């Protein structure tokens, strides 16, 4: 979750 | 994102190549993610002369040494400073570049590193960027555009004469409304959002979002132990004629699906028959009419109807003549409810009305009846989201404007819905959607909260279908909202 | 293929005993996948004087010390060179040949190898050959056939008097006619198509083909994601009566489940709220008649409404009297859009009007409405490929003549499909095919790809349902369509 | 790495920010990686006036927002440039910092980043630096240490006074030494290395590795498959005495079971029957002895058995008095094949005859071995990887200083071993590595790579045991030894 | 596939 | 493998 | 086993 979002 | 990006540097102090770094380094981390190990391919990246080809050449530079073979093709003329900056750094690491290609370059390659134009395209796309695009889209190996598929223009999701076709998108910060409109959308592929550094506050501050599960999650109402159908709301449906008996079957139970207490559908006789023995379910009253159609003779008995009721859907079904538009619009201006307007009844619409409702409405188009209630063409209205904002705005309305990407919007927030297929694509879905909304509302949520949750959940419902999605039909997404209000949870 | 056979040895130059090696080889491979390994069963080899039983002398020679026995039965008087120089290789290698029986000598044996007859049968069976056949149908051992099971004329599928019944036909290039049209292709058992050295150019220039699942994966429509109901084609269905209030809804159905983006039905007042009232996805326009079927009365009527769609389908649960008859044919002279024409639309059919069509049609008749639209008997048109294809020729159109085994020309490609089981065998089936020929036709298929994607899928949602054929209806094959679809792909 | 640090900002180029970023953000991911989502934890981080506390902001600012709680305390004087600019973007994030601490914050705190010394600490750790350590210490939260525990002394692992004690350490471009060497190694925790950006040629030059799987893996000999027993070489273990029965069995299986082709020993009589008795594969040559122990009258029949062999080992259980020594010395200088020198064949080693064997030699020594050889304490020598470089170079030998992590050096380069266990802290445990490092010789590796394989596999053997490692013993050892090998591969 | 066709 | 080693 | 030994 801390890099990316989806 | 301009301005965030601006902020971010001038006046939190983020050095301009540490945003760069970031940017480049999530690129690698995203293709890790989606290539597993790196270290057998071979990658050609694609480099303009913008800070686009700066993200680039920061990929380049992280994959030296780790990957079987990297070459740049620089495409620019001139180089901004942390392009440059960067390039001098793919450089000293023992980094190839060169500035002219074969057709043939794509050869030794498994991998193409799109960083030729992000936000800062400007104009068509021609000559040797157009070529090596075109190449690129012709040579089926693995593509990952930075930022955004080059040839999209990122706010709009058109396609500026050519464009790359990726098979993965790294973007900074937030998605772009280009990757979620077409045709963007379709060629942005799979969508990774990075995070680079910004404050969250600026992150956060984007009025423009896209609709997540999270956002739908904590809009769904609750469900207290202690209630019964008065606690979930009623409904009234206005809808059908002889010619469309079906449309106020799917409206009803669209409201019934989303938990709505008590659906009533008002229909002109023998139609209403129809709806009762689909499902016993819905309370379906019978309008004496003259001709099968609503006229002004049925406005005394539905303004009566409606005052039992917290909402009213009305237009799936009722077709399209002088006497229909005449009931709609003195039944718009004389009903003190939340309005959903669909349909026909979109098709008659006096939009003045309107302005001069004091209740709230939402109004459900898709292209070709957003082009006819404003005159303009389909091609000047679909994706269109500041004319709907507009709309909303000038109105005092939600507007949703359907489409394979949805625009929910009451002329200050604008949601974009990603959810659903193309068994959507067929008779029926709309009027499913049209009882959700006023369902929702009936429940206690806001016309544009009601509107949100239901675009997303119909959608979804339609990914749920088991078999080819060109097969689902109305009456299979019906029996699926449940299990996807379940998944929701 | 005889010509294909000639081009392979006398242009091409290989060798005809190369050929006779091949195929003999292949039928022992093939023997082997089916009963795992040959080396404990005791084998059978009935050859004719002909190239068959050429092939049955390679395959007995081949399984020479390599089985527990083997025995030919030569019944020939006669041998041509290559069954000559393959009957002198058996006994070199030292095979047992016999030319008489006894009824008894199938005790002694386990599997029969069928090379009596092959491509080269003329005229009905008799003597010691039916005799023999006639003792190997009643032995219950495993029967391997040569090429064509003997006594089946490869051209029709006609049983010559007598034939033998195989549980494996291996068959040599292509798949002959006999194998695809019943009887033959009940005799036939599992067919397998061996390779034996053709250029694969003159394998695939055979002008009539079985429609296979790649066949029609390639066929299917493109799903597009920004697209929306119009993109899938309308539909309209001109249908029904006062008797056969059903047959629309399986029709319009049949449409919408292949992925049409929009069906109506015209269908006489009050049976058109029938539709609806079972799925209410349907648009189901209700047509004032005089005594309950279509008339000229509505011509301008259904006119009209053809306007606006991309093809109609009329026919199914029409009627046939004089009324229906007048309507059906200054309709379809008028009509400039594709039409799907099926049932009593067929039976009322002047063919005069098809050639004077300058828009395309397909005709959807089985053998009784074939027989009776020009004039034969049953007997003389089912199965009747020929026939078929001069129909079409004559009447630019595309045929689809619906059996077991059903026929699809457009007069210069005739397909053949294979796909569907008995619980088709029941009132219904045939209006749900007309739907989705008319539904994939909507979506852009040409007529002739239409039906070739429409039969294969029909049939195999057939097979897909779950418990005995028998008890299948048309309203589960519906359900199981978008089934079908998604297994093909 | 400090000069790889200078080189990679001065000469290639990247801002020293740059690296600072992505130090900090590698351990952002590290943390993820290791706690999952981070988005409920409360993050304490302690940050020093150097580089090491620059590194501590950028992991706080990259949380802010993301986490449920970061502070910051700041417990240095002055900061580096890189800490200002790095506490600067912090605060300008809405960062909270503080340069006092109460015994009670670890109360509100579940995470403490350590970020107060990394390489740069010099001297004993005091004052607050030592209480909020001890404090953190005693805390039972999670502890992350940013590049080394503050307090371990990263060129040697010894504690400076005080040292954390993290759960997870993220260090930047290659391990420290100090990350190897005990008590720094267990004070570590789990090890990450991160990529921060170093040119990978500036990374793969530091002289000074860990042995890796992946190393051994590609020194293991090939088994080419024609082959026999001289292919794979010939080893001579004289070992043993009346006193130490045990050891020459352990070294010799140790040379059978890596895949030595022969292995020979020479024991006293009658203990060398000992070995034939539990392992029946060996050969064990009687020695005729005075008192059962070998001396200069045994010289001869030593120095003819060696004459057929590509290897010697000498030492295992010899016993350490005079005529031992007289023997020991007397071969080494007359032998002229590689010596493996191990247990008292070192405690009875004249030094001087090392360096004038022309016949290459690997020592063996534990601590206590090594000290007595130089003659200085076991302190002074425990991990003294510069002392052992130096008798390496100067004795002109391979030296493998046993421990828990085992040195082996041949001057020029120094590997660390770091597989292993307590089960191999008993008796015999010495004897096996001897006999696997003579059999890898006598396969064709180097001394110096015979070592580093047999190290590495003797360690990971001893991790394979099955029950608790306390009960392994060498006789188990021996029988792990071939499922390590094939773990490798 | 090579040899045979089902 | 391209960030961490172990 | 009729085309192939192993
Ligand atoms: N921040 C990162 O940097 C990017 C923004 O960088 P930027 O603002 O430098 O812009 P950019 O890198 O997206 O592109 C601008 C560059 O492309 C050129 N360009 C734009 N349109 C062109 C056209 N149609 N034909 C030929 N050349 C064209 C410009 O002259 C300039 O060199 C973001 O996308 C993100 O990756
Ligand atoms: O009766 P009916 O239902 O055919 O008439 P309708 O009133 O629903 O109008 C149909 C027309 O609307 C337009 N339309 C609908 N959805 C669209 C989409 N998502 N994108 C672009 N155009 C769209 C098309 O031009 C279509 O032909
Ligand atoms: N090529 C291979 O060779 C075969 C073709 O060989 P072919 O062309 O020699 O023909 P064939 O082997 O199929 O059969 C012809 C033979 O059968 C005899 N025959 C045909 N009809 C008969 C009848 N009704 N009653 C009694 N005898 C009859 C003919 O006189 C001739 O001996 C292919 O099927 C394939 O296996
Ligand atoms: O009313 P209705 O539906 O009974 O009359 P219909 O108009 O459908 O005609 C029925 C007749 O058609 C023929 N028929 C239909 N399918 C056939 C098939 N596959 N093979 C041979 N003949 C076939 C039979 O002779 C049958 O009795
Ligand atoms: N590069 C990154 O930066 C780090 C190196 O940074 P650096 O070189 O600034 O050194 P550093 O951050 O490792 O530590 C040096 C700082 O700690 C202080 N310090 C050192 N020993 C001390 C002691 N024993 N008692 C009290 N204070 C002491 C120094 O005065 C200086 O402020 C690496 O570890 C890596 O994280
Ligand atoms: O008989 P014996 O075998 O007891 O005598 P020995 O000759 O093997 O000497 C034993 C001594 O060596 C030292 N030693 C061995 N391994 C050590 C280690 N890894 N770390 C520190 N010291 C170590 C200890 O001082 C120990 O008491
Ligand atoms: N490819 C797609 N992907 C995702 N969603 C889609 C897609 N295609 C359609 N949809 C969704 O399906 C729904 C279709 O709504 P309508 O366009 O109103 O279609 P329909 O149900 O056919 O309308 C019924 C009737 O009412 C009147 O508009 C008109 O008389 C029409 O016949 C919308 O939510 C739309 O976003
Ligand atoms: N054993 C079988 N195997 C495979 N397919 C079969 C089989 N039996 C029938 N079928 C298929 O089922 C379909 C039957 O179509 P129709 O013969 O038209 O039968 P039906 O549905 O009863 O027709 C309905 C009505 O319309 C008029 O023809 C007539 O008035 C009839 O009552 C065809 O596709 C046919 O190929
Ligand atoms: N905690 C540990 N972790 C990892 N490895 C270990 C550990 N403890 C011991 N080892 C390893 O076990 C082996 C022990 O070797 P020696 O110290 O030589 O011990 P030992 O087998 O008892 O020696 C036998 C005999 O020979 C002479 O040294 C002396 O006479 C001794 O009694 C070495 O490889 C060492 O690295
Ligand atoms: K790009
Ligand atoms: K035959
Ligand atoms: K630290
Ligand atoms: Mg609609
Ligand atoms: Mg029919
Ligand atoms: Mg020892």
């Amino acid at each position: 979750a801390w890099l990316f979002e989806a | 994102m301009k301005e965030i990006d601006e902020l971010t540097i001038k006046e939190y102090g983020v050095d301009s190549r540490i945003l760069m770094e970031r940017a480049g380094i999530s690129v690698v981390l995203a293709m890790e993610e989606e290539l597993g190990n790196l270290s057998d391919y071979r990658f050609l990246v694609l480099c303009g002369g913008g800070n686009n080809g700066g993200d680039g050449f920061v990929v380049a530079r992280n994959l030296l040494g780790v990957v079987k073979d990297v070459l740049v093709v620089f495409l620019g003329k001139k180089k901004t400073p942390d392009c440059e900056y960067n390039y001098g750094l793919y450089k000293k690491f023992g980094g190839k570049v060169v500035e002219q290609f074969e057709p043939s370059i794509l050869n030794e390659f498994d991998v193409v590193v799109d960083a030729i134009f992000g936000t800062g395209l400007r104009g068509e796309i021609t000559g040797e960027y157009a070529e090596i695009i075109n190449l690129v889209n012709k040579s089926g190996k693995v593509v990952v555009s930075v930022d955004v598929p080059s040839g999209i223009d990122s706010n709009t999701g058109k396609v500026l004469r050519t464009a790359v076709k990726a098979d993965l998108t790294v973007t900074f910060g937030v998605p772009k409304i280009g990757h979620i409109l077409f045709p963007g959308r379709d060629l942005t592929g799979k969508l990774k959002v990075a995070n680079i550094g910004h404050p969250v506050h600026l992150i956060n501050s984007i009025n423009r979002y896209v609709i997540t599960r999270e956002m739908v999650r904590s809009l769904l109402p609750e469900r207290p132990r202690d209630s019964h159908k008065g606690t979930y709301g009623k409904v009234l449906i206005i809808a059908g004629s002889r010619l469309y008996s079906g449309a106020p079957v799917l409206s009803g139970m669209g409201s019934l699906k989303v938990g709505t207490g008590l659906v009533k559908l008002a229909v002109p006789f023998p139609q209403n028959l129809i709806a009762t023995s689909r499902f016993p379910e819905l309370i379906s009253v019978p309008i004496d009419t003259e001709k099968g159609f609503f006229s002004l003779q049925n406005l005394q008995e539905c303004l009566e109807l409606s005052k039992d009721v917290d909402v009213v859907a009305i237009g799936p079904g009722l077709g399209n003549n002088e006497h229909v538009r005449e009931f709609v619009n003195e039944f718009l201006k004389t009903l003190e409810k939340p309005a959903v307007i669909d349909a026909d009844a979109i098709n008659v619409l006096d939009t003045s009305v309107l302005k001069e409702r004091k209740s709230p409405a939402v109004l459900t188009p898709h292209p070709g009846e957003m082009a006819r209630l404003v005159k303009k063409t389909v091609g000047d209205v679909k994706y269109n989201y500041e004319l709907a904002e507009e709309f909303a705005k000038e109105n005092d309305c939600v507007l949703v404007l359907k489409s394979a990407t949805t625009i929910v919007t009451d002329g200050e927030k604008t949601l974009f819905n990603i959810t659903g297929n193309t068994g959507l694509s067929k008779g029926g879905s709309g009027d499913v959607l049209t009882g959700m909304i006023a369902g929702f509302i009936a429940q206690g949520l806001s016309p544009l909260e009601a509107s949100t949750v239901s675009v997303y959940l119909h959608g979804f419902a339609a990914e749920l279908f088991e078999q080819d999605e060109r097969g689902l039909t109305a009456s299979e997404l019906l029996r699926l909202i449940p299990e996807a209000i379940r998944r929701l949870k």
